[PDB]
């Protein structure tokens, strides 16, 4: 109802320029105050950017002023970010927040985040292999490895969502070869193995890779 | 001009109970109206102007009259004092006194009696 | 240039003990100061604004206060979803951030579940071999993993990835891969992951043969 998303994150080279966008639904942003506040990986928060409708401005952290723009389409409900002359310090998940009302001196809605990564490497799409349960206590592992891909992220499920419980995905790893690997595993009761289907739902929106790979026992 | 009673939060209870909209802002309902001029608020609460709260309201949440038509703005004078009162603050926090509420838009008390402005 | 200094930097309490973080600022301000709760891949959570009003929703173990240049966030009585970093934020209009606090829930020991996954056939294709070492549901973090390849010690072929704590039971999983050429892999015969943790009373060996 109330609420802010974003989009715009990826890739993006050294010195280039990315646009992000904060839809806004159940407030005008044209009347309100959105914040630009990013976090690097590991890292924590960091105020960017503020507009002010009440006073009109528009107000930039030095470490970004001169390179980050703030714009508005109206009829869309949607804050932009205009980022130039991106550096590898700029890697970050950046949130939208709304200024908090009515009460002021904070945030009070956020954005989810989008992740925006400055590197010169190249977009690839991962590969999804089963890691099977196998034959030789009740419960039983199974899971996809997720393997060499760049940038991040990708994001997996398992049967659609259907499946939560039990379900680990550990955070990527990144390899020597500079590309990043994950796995997915999900603990079942070893007696479903023959009479449930499980799929692994793998996205990974910079390359526009999608996968369902059933993994089934060997 | 149907009156609305105020919502706005902190335009409630100021001399007055019902507005009509939209403002002169544009804002065509008191949720967008209050959802700007409660940025404001922290200068409220920091008491910068005794004349900063009404000023406000009397732009974002106009006062309604049962009958009466016409508008009723704030006067020069009290647009003044929050100006003087509030505006060396907001250039410490890095914004100035919004143009569209220059004091030199709105009328004098008692210079006329055609336009009739609000202040006491 | 306001510095907000947060302390302790990470910190482990047991569920149902009295936890106080604190935000020092660097010079005199005003009680506009509020705290966050980010959990991972989450956006930061608004809990206190303006050193000790709590936010709507928030429930009632967290407050706040302040004594000086000092603020103070509470949570009177930990529980198993507080684990998440805190964030201290000073400001009225612009923002600084303090650098944030790690908090994690201390549990009873629990050992882990060891599960061990053969290289697939459709990646032995490409010509490589990853081969999964799965510990599942543990407590506390720290654990030893090694790989043996028909009982040789492997070393500087192999990387750990640790989940973030549980939200609802407070225990960690881990998982560690060993990469192996495909002709590397089809050199040996017995592939076995080895697990020493606190909740096991000797190491646990998982193991497959190559092709069996
Ligand atoms: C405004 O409403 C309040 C009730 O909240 C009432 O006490 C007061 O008399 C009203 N003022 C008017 C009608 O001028």
């Amino acid at each position: 109802e109330v609420q802010l998303v974003e989009s715009g994150g990826g890739l993006v080279q050294p010195g280039g320029s990315l646009r992000l966008s904060c839809a806004a639904s159940g407030f005008n942003i044209h009347s309100s105050s959105i914040h630009w506040v990013r976090q690097a990986p590991g890292k924590g928060l960091e105020w960017v950017a503020a507009t002010y409708s009440s006073f009109g401005s528009i107000t930039y952290a030095d470490s970004v002023k001169g390179r980050f723009t703030i714009s508005a389409d109206t009829s869309k409900n949607t804050a932009y970010l205009q980022m130039n002359s991106l550096r590898a310090e700029d890697t970050a998940v950046y949130y939208c927040a709304r200024y908090h009302h009515p009460f002021g001196y904070a945030l009070d809605y956020w954005g989810q985040g989008t992740l925006v990564t400055v590197s010169s490497a190249s977009t690839k799409g991962p590969s999804v292999f089963p890691l099977a349960p196998s034959s030789k206590g009740g419960t039983a592992a199974l899971g996809c490895l997720v393997k060499d891909y760049f940038p991040e992220p990708v994001t997996v499920s398992w049967n659609s969502g259907a499946l939560t419980s039990g379900v680990h995905t550990f955070p990527a790893v990144l390899q020597s070869s500079g590309l990043y690997s994950l796995s997915s595993v999900v603990t079942v009761p070893s007696s479903s193995l023959g009479t449930q289907t499980y799929i692994c739902n793998v996205n990974h929106k910079p390359s526009n890779t999608k996968v369902d790979k059933k993994v089934e026992p060997k | 001009p149907v009156c609305q009673e105020i919502t706005v939060p902190m335009c409630r209870g100021i001399g007055y109970n019902l507005t009509h909209m939209p403002n002169q802002f544009n804002h065509d309902t008191q949720d967008e109206a209050g959802l700007e001029v409660h940025q404001f608020w922290p200068l409220v609460e920091i008491q910068c102007s005794p004349d900063l709260r009404f000023f406000l309201c009397s732009m974002y949440t106009p006062i309604c009259l049962p009958d009466y038509h016409k508008p009723l703005p704030p006067c020069r004078s009290v647009c003044e004092r929050a100006k003087a009162g509030c505006s060396p603050l907001m250039r410490q926090y890095g914004f100035a006194w919004p143009e569209r509420m220059s004091c030199d838009r709105l009328p004098v008390l008692g210079r006329d009696a055609e336009v009739l402005c609000m202040d006491y | 240039d306001i510095q907000m200094t947060q302390s302790p930097s990470s910190l482990s309490a047991s569920v149902g003990d009295r936890v106080t973080i604190t935000c020092r600022a660097s010079q005199s301000v005003s009680s506009a100061v509020a705290w966050y709760q980010q959990k991972p891949g989450k956006a930061p959570k608004l809990l206190i604004y303006s050193a000790s009003s709590l936010y709507s929703g928030v429930p009632s173990r967290f407050s706040g206060s302040r004594s000086g240049t000092d603020f103070t966030l509470t949570i009177s009585s930990l529980q198993p979803e507080d684990f998440a970093t805190y964030y201290c934020q000073q400001g009225v209009y612009l923002f600084t951030f303090g650098q944030g606090t790690k908090v994690e829930i201390k549990r009873t020991v629990a050992a882990p579940s060891v599960f061990i996954f053969p290289p697939s056939d459709e990646q032995l294709k490409s010509g490589t071999a990853s081969v999964v070492c799965l510990l599942n549901n543990f407590y506390p973090r720290e654990a030893k993993v090694q790989w043996k390849v028909d009982n040789a010690l492997q070393s500087g072929n192999s990387q750990e990835s640790v989940t973030e704590q549980d939200s609802k039971d407070s225990t960690y999983s881990l998982s560690s891969t060993l990469t192996l050429s495909k002709a590397d892999y089809e050199k040996h015969k017995v592939y076995a992951c080895e697990v020493t943790h606190q909740g096991l009373s000797s190491p646990v060996t998982k193991s497959f043969n190559r092709g069996e």
